[PDB]
């Protein structure tokens, strides 16, 4: 397939072949349009706070190992080892000034250096360049307040830039609340879909709410309760749609604090959220005080998403076309009782976990929409994201990015979607920036 | 167990084993046995209620987690070592149940195929409370579905059981330390 | 069990829990593990006449469905709801025996190896026919043949065991609802 | 590989690569070439008799939803929604006016239409086109006497010209017996071996029954049974062999109404066979009466065979080169008694079911068989199909298509693998019939 | 069993069924499943030192083999039918289990989770040395390591268990007679 | 991949594209590069000592039958029948004078001629050419005193030359010494390594043993034991490395006669290796004597290797590029006492077999490195493999071959991948001689 040509998402974004989602070639080739191309997800402050700490992550279908250095700041390697390949680092977690292979017994630091190699005098006399002979490191490590993502691609925008007009969404969440902690570990479970297909599923899909997860809303009696069997459409202004120019996008729900939490947390969360979003009235306006007790469901682009209020925080980590591992964590505020950031947690795993019953209703969408992309009659099929289409607005006086001013529309695949043909049809960043010239007008046409 | 010679061995565990070696009560293994096998069957049949009614206590903890991995030599990382996938109380349960019920769970059509097969049972009084039953069991737990999904599921339960309405014997904690890290089964969606 | 508001539960399913959580007689269920231990250990060494000499009626149906996957909803349909994987009697056991034993059978050489997990045993005896013994039991089947073929079959078996010739407790009925719908081991030729 | 130029099979089918078994990319190639060209086995009548009554079916790799129409016809369509793709019904069979999907609540009817799009007005105002957005419809659905075939290829011929020479052979059994049920539901099994091994052993391979079937021979007791260990060659004029222009074929061996049927159905079956031969002679004369009663094993092109009079009933549905799923039914004569119905529908399934023993004779012949296709050293090596070559006729005065007036031979082999070769290399239907023109002569060469 | 008639069952297995067929004990199977529970429990949680403490005569012959494929008909070729994937004394043993308890053993970090399920106890005092104990059961074995490795064995084992110090019953054998030719679990790192 | 200029192995055998023990592509290309063109271990003697005893083995991803002729030589041929291609031999040893093909009867000689078809004059007439139907022959089979070696190539150097300068340190031990004898039935498993990993590990690599078998070495008692934990290095002199032309090489260390053995065999090994040492002084010279009784740590290219005087002996099957089925023998020389062959046997085994606790060490090691070979950002990487590179000599006055004078190092690494690299670009032997014309040069250099 010749990715230049090959139109695999229509002008506006307004559909995609299926075959996206079954592909094994396009696989091959989103892992370096994609997966090394842009910021991934690794790990947050709170895993690892301390000098030494480390936690081993994916980016794309690499594995690395992110590492708290003396002087503060975080740098992640390859977990692989310089010698002859071996996988360096085998636990999810620990505290060490460095990492010892098994195999030869190579030394590296926590900095990547190659410290210690056995018998070297011996050996290698001083022949060996050590100093060559570093982990290869992540060209880009950066923090979204506390959030930390790699890219292995040094001419990146820098990942402020790069969430674009999401980020003013994110603020008073991850910012203004007094920030935000992530409670690990995480569960993982692998699911046999294509990543793109939990990944669209967070960043705009509101539709499928109360269909989809029909049983859980009866059975939860969470506050999104009333769309349970699509008994009840959300009222006019209920929330709206947002994307952005690098993909990412996000539905906010407003005053949906408690979130997907069973009512045995509902008063609790109220009361919590409305308390600090008084606080937040005199910092950040009345408008922006309410984005942060109000539910965003955000991809940050490519495959990290999150629930906000509800604390959902996710990884879907690519395997091939047709699986995917999926890394949940919870999000708490760092401010709230110990004892509520303990049951918010369970409550999140409760929901969205290995065994979260609302996540299960998800499952055989994501799993059959991936696997049908392999299908012959369906490989060349499209796709419809144009729910909303033409009603989308750039540039408003009070939300930033492409907008769609209504609770339920497809405007964050067309922007996530935009982003991916653009990408995918680019061979670097600069490629990206020229195909990207006219991003929001392309969006908002009609 | 001398956990500083049998180096492999955690704290919790040599305090299990330590268990179930002194009073041996064939009669009680045999009524656990029993137990066991009863609520297994209720939920294979999916009859939750039932299992709800007849096996499960009001003061209920049902709790399965996640265990981290991390380096066997490890001695200064201390965060949260592992996460719940399960960490029910019985109205959280109840939830779970009315969940599997509905007829608007998709998942559910066409129905489910469950087949437990329980072994290793093991049962104790505890010294203290004369009316708390410990129980070891371990669980092979096969699902079927939609022709050709097939997932199966290992794990040992440390419950604690206690009489309850009627003198009826009622599950009042199981724990499971769940034994793979990253499940390939779609989900945990299974009541171990 | 009310099947009204045990809504998954089949009438059927709710029939058979009934028969074994009334009289509990914990000298069947061990008469009852010793039958199905030791039938599995003949079949397990492929001793298939002696399986038959020993452990079949000769008023046996021996039975196995796959049950079509339709809609937990579904009302209107009412055609073949399953098909036999096995439906036999003792002749057609018989010709089944023999093909197994038969030297020109070229798929059993070299030996096929079976291993047979016997677990969940109920037992009790019919109310009506005090000569009729209800057993319950889930089966783990692995068979292994030709280096690196592996096959594991999960099963729960509804079983009728009656005295018969010597006094020896013989299987007269055995019903399986094979619990996967599509194989996915290259076929069923084991005896559950 | 070109598959315009690359012979795969050799002039008149004498020999096939052994790569034909195993090559994925071949298989590839065959979804196109050969399942989105050619006519599927979908159901019965039987199976599907009232309005609402649906099956669902697979058409190569792709799923298909098989509805009864309101105005009794029948329509078939991929078991794909239209909007995100995810797969619509997850039921084998059923009755329903429409199929709503789980994902989003789009509601298609019986007729593939886009009835129902939850608060459609609200969030599509009038601006869905549902009209556009009717399930992929399979463009062609024949029956033949009751059994339901489809063809994603409108240019296909008209299924009884595409049976061709064999549906003189398989009428009297299809029409003249009063009709054929199809008793469901079929047995399902995995088998790590090509659609093509079985579809070739059931088209015209006699030759192995008497040895990879020796010990179901020697322990059932059926008719065919002084075969076993090949103890016994089968007489002078004990059967023929025929192909046709679009691959079709099969064996019949005279006479033999019971089948593979232990001992315990050959007395009823031979006379109830018999008996209605003797009505038939007057309808359709003696020969034709005879054939009615006489067991043919067939394969209808490309993955459908069957065993008249045994009652066997297969679809060798593809997964990969070497994964078929197959699926088992019993055909039985409508005018049966219901209690004979159901006893042979039984030994249908313990014979040639899942458990069938004498379908697991065949296992290792298929599967190894195939498996060796994908070996370095055998890829390149000839298949051989080359038994009773230069002994076939064409136009026969009585025994139409092309036919080898023996039991036990290859023709079967020789006339499929010429219709496969012809697919392979042609493009469209158009293709096939200019690669197609001189078929019976490229077959009785020699 | 006539092994004549019984043309797939071989002598070794014929003359082990007899064992149990005959004086059944009801006492020795509880007592017998008991033994291999806690035996089963220790090996679990990696309790190495304790299981060959408690568990292990000194006398032991713990061995497990893979048998080479050969035809049915097979009678000309003589050589070797056997290796030894284990035939370890009590000395051998205890190499293996310093080698688990080794905190260089890089492949013991992150900690392995197993976990055994043991079924189809049978047992059987022998005829001529009433102090030697036949017992045989069904072994599944659980291997969880690194995330998403899962490995699992099955297999019977042939066990002589005799009383030691302290009068506890300990085992002086096992076999087993591995059922796949060709190991899919990366090796047989496990206690079976 | 453009197998003639794509550099996969630098410049003397410096390094090697980690994408090599991933790469699926160059897997395929290895089939016929690597498997197809040079030797391949079959069998010993011992294990067909009589007229008609075969066994099957694999040669790459073929099986084959290699039997003992009436003549007393042996002959190999592709286990699969010439009919449609079943395979003919599901047994893994026996004693035959034929083999029928389970599919249709078909009869072939342990000489692979086609015997007889059932019915063949009924059916055939005079018509098929059984003189062309033999089974498929391995062109060339060759034996280095009992221990049996195929080669599908018939332009491939006779055995002898295909070992070159290794063959002079093998003798000692395979000649010399009365001779060996395998001991079956080997082990078999599968790892999830390249077949690679563990050759270009025993080929050279003695710098992983001290730290890889740690625990091992602790626990066994042998005797190279106190190099547990990288607490010692062996001292000057301690042994060599060597490697040829055509790929083979091994390590040498020097008097280690009872290798991996724990205590148990240590007495009674060193008693047996040393006695007969002092009588191969007066034949051979004291240097090969010294030799006979030296650890051998050998991969004859390219996938069979083993450890002598510990007696491990391995066939490194391949599967796919992250696949291996792992074969295990024992080797024993013949003049031993039996109980002492048996218990060397079991030794083998209990430390490098199916449950042998070293070979156990080196799993995640192979498989790891092997893994990391697909993932994206390591596919471009360089496996380093410099370690005594320019202190390598050629033509030294006492052993023969690239040498490197110091018992760790890889120099065996070296000349095993530029054999490979050499095959991997040539099209046939011509082209891997013009290749390797300056191979001795080349890895000298420096
Ligand atoms: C995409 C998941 C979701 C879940 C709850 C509210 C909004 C969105
Ligand atoms: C191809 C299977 C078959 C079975 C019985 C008779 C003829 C053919
Ligand atoms: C490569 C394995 C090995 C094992 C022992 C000594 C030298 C080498
Ligand atoms: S592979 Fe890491 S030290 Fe050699
Ligand atoms: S995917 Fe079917 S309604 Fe959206
Ligand atoms: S395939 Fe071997 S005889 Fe036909
Ligand atoms: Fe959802
Ligand atoms: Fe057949
Ligand atoms: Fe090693």
């Amino acid at each position: 397939m010749n990715y230049n040509n090959k139109i695999l998402v229509s002008e506006s974004g307004l559909s995609q072949k299926h075959l996206i989602h079954g592909d094994e070639e396009l696989f091959q080739h989103e892992l370096k349009t994609i997966f090394a191309r842009n910021w991934l997800f690794l790990t947050h402050d709170s895993l690892i706070p301390a000098p030494g700490d480390y936690v081993t992550a994916k980016m794309g279908i690499d594995e690395v190992i992110v590492s708290r250095q003396n002087d503060g700041s975080i740098r992640a390697f390859l977990n692989v080892c310089r010698h002859r390949g071996k996988t360096l680092v085998s636990v999810e977690a620990g505290n060490a000034k460095g990492f010892v292979c098994s195999y030869h017994g190579w030394g590296f630091g926590s900095n990547g250096e190659l410290q210690s190699v056995p018998f070297e005098k011996d050996l290698y006399g001083e022949s060996l360049n050590k100093k060559c002979l570093g982990l290869k490191e992540v060209a880009r490590v950066e923090s979204f307040h506390g959030f930390i993502y790699g890219c292995f691609d040094q001419e990146a925008p820098p990942l402020m830039d790069y969430l674009g007009d999401a980020a003013w969404y994110l603020e008073p969440m991850f910012k203004h609340s007094g920030g935000l902690e992530l409670v690990g570990p995480p569960g993982k479970v692998v699911i046999k879909a294509n990543w793109k297909a939990p990944a669209e599923n967070f960043v705009g899909d509101a539709y499928h709410v109360g269909w989809t997860h029909a049983s859980s809303l009866r059975s939860g009696e969470s506050i999104f309760s009333s769309l349970a069997g699509n008994a009840a459409l959300p009222p006019e202004g209920a929330g709206l749609q947002m994307t952005s120019k690098y993909g990412s996008g996000m539905g906010v729900l407003w005053d949906g604090y408690s979130g997907v939490h069973s009512a045995d947390l509902v008063p609790e969360l109220m009361a919590f959220g409305g308390a600090k979003q008084e606080r937040l009235n005199k910092e950040i306006g009345d408008v922006r005080a309410r984005i942060y007790r109000s539910h965003l469901n955000c991809t940050v682009f490519p495959n990290n998403s999150m629930l906000t209020c509800s604390g959902v925080f996710k990884v879907w980590n690519p395997i091939d076309a047709n699986t995917t591992e999926v890394w949940t964590y919870a999000i708490v505020e760092k401010d709230m009782p110990e004892d509520l950031k303990r049951r918010l947690a369970d409550s999140v795993q409760r929901t969205f976990g290995p065994a979260g019953f609302w996540e299960s209703d998800d499952n055989d969408n994501m799993e059959t929409a991936s696997q049908n992309g392999k299908k012959y009659q369906s490989r060349d099929s499209d796709l419809l994201s144009n729910l909303g289409f033409g009603e989308d607005v750039y540039g408003d006086a009070v939300y930033p990015g492409v907008v769609g001013k209504s609770a339920i529309g497809e405007t964050s695949y067309r922007g996530f979607y935009r982003a991916y043909q653009a990408h995918v049809s680019s061979s670097n960043w600069a490629e990206f920036e020229h195909a990207s010239s006219t991003w929001h007008t392309e969006l908002t046409k009609t | 167990i001398n956990i500083q010679e049998d180096k492999l061995v955690s704290a919790h565990d040599a305090e299990e084993i330590l268990r179930f070696f002194n009073c041996h009560d064939s009669a009680l293994q045999q009524e656990a046995t029993t137990l066991l096998t009863q609520e297994a069957h209720l939920l294979d049949i999916q009859a939750y209620r039932a299992w709800l009614e007849h096996c499960v206590g009001s003061e209920v903890q049902y709790q399965v987690i996640s265990r981290e991995l991390r380096a066997a030599s490890e001695r200064r990382y201390k965060l949260n070592e592992a996460m719940n996938v399960y960490n029910e109380n019985f109205q959280q349960l109840k939830v779970r149940v009315e969940h599997q019920l509905d007829p608007q769970n998709w998942g559910n059509s066409p129905k489910l195929r469950f087949t437990r097969f329980i072994t290793n049972v093991q049962a104790a009084m505890d010294v203290n409370d004369k009316e708390l039953l410990h129980i070891r069991s371990n669980v092979i737990l096969h699902r079927a579905r939609r022709g050709n999904q097939v997932d199966v599921f290992y794990a040992a339960r440390e419950d604690k059981w206690k009489r309850g309405e009627g003198g009826v014997r009622k599950l009042v904690q199981r724990f499971v330390d769940y034994p793979e890290r990253i499940l390939q089964t779609h989900n945990l969606m299974v009541f171990l």
